[PDB]
């Protein structure tokens, strides 16, 4: 499924602004 | 009129932005209580006004990290915006100082959490939800815009939620006060638009293509766009192909695809008619504008004072100040 996608994507967490 | 409104808000604001404040207040009189969020953008701690009782969300930045980090012109411009900008869903700044070691910034405490929190801890929200929350941000950007100002960093982790259950925006590192183009790579991988990407010099739309990624996220509970790295996610994000979750509206998604529309010339919010397009949009019918800028609306969702439960735990670290001045003259204006 699309989400399990997303959770395999590993990025579920808070995001950081890019540096 | 809505034209008339932000007549008076420009004034108020070229007044404000002339006139800015230094050390309104001093760290002896705040007693932290708990660490509210952490990382490299520096801390913000939960603080108790030692006088009145009062709480407050107080974020501390190291200046020699600052420096380290070269953020000292997104420091001092973030609190240079924030005391000169005034609307109900932007955090205010209150109180301001620094010291030998560090900054702080005193703003209004939001007891009800991170947008972020709550949507990973429930799924994804509802249409007319996701719906109550646009429509704010849908204000904002028309008040910031008016200004010329461009957020540039509009996600679910910068968006605070009040005890009345409404958003307020916090984080304008990024914001910057431009009529035209401007060609800064900044923001976050998912809420990029595909112009940033493209190193192109791009202008206030591409905040509205953000709006597009936040509302997608908050009705799916996942960014249109994701990817184990940010490259990665580049890539989709400029070829543009976007699927919608079974559950989206049609009204729904015609809103997104013209949102999350690579074509400037066509993305809404970008065109003549401006934000009309998307106050107007079918999705937005039932939406009383009026009635959410007075925060009339009874909130969809509503999560004693100093009360943290809303905040995720983090270790509580020392609150150093060293016997030097460090970096003097480059928070001068501070
Ligand atoms: C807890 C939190 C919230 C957002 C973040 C992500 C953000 N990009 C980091 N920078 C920030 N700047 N001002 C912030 C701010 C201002 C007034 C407030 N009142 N109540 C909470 C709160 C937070 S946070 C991290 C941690």
């Amino acid at each position: 499924t699309t989400y399990a996608d997303f959770i395999a994507s590993g990025r579920t967490g808070r995001r950081n602004a890019i540096h | 009129s809505v034209k008339e409104f932000l007549a008076k808000a420009k004034e108020d604001f070229l007044k404000k932005w002339e006139s800015p404040a230094q050390n309104t207040a001093h760290l002896d009189q705040f007693e932290r209580i708990k660490t509210l969020g952490t990382g490299s953008f520096g801390r913000v701690m939960l603080v108790k006004h030692k006088e009145t009782g009062n709480h407050y969300a107080m974020k501390i930045l190291d200046k020699q990290k600052v420096v380290k980090l070269k953020q000292i012109e997104h420091t001092l411009n973030e609190k240079r915006i924030l005391q000169a900008v005034n609307f109900p869903f932007l955090v205010k700044l209150e109180f301001s100082f620094k010291d030998n070691s560090n900054l702080y910034m005193v703003m209004e405490y939001a007891p009800g959490g991170e947008m972020f929190s709550h949507l990973r801890r429930i799924g994804r929200f509802s249409e007319p939800h996701a719906r109550f929350y646009a429509a704010q941000i849908v204000l904002t950007f028309e008040y910031l815009h008016s200004l010329d100002l461009i957020y540039r960093d509009l996600k679910p982790e910068n968006l605070m939620i009040d005890q009345q259950g409404y958003i307020k925006v916090t984080d304008f590192g990024f914001a910057k006060r431009v009529k035209g183009r401007t060609w800064t790579l900044c923001g976050t991988p998912e809420y990029l638009a595909p112009e940033i990407i493209l190193s192109k010099g791009y202008n206030k739309a591409v905040d509205w293509w953000a709006l597009g990624v936040l509302i997608y996220e908050m009705a799916a509970g996942y960014p249109p766009f994701f990817a184990d790295q940010p490259i990665q996610i580049y890539e989709k994000i400029v070829s543009g192909k976007v699927r919608f979750p079974s559950h989206f509206s049609s009204d729904l998604k015609d809103l997104l695809r013209n949102l999350l529309q690579v074509d400037l010339t066509k993305r809404f919010g970008n065109l003549k008619n401006g934000v009309n397009d998307i106050k107007n949009h079918k999705w937005f019918a039932t939406t009383d504008w009026i009635a959410i800028y007075q925060r009339k609306v009874e909130a969809p969702f509503i999560p004693g004072p100093g009360d943290t439960s809303n905040f995720d735990d983090y270790e509580e670290e020392e609150i150093r100040v060293s016997i030097n001045e460090k970096c003097g003259k480059e928070f001068s204006e501070f």
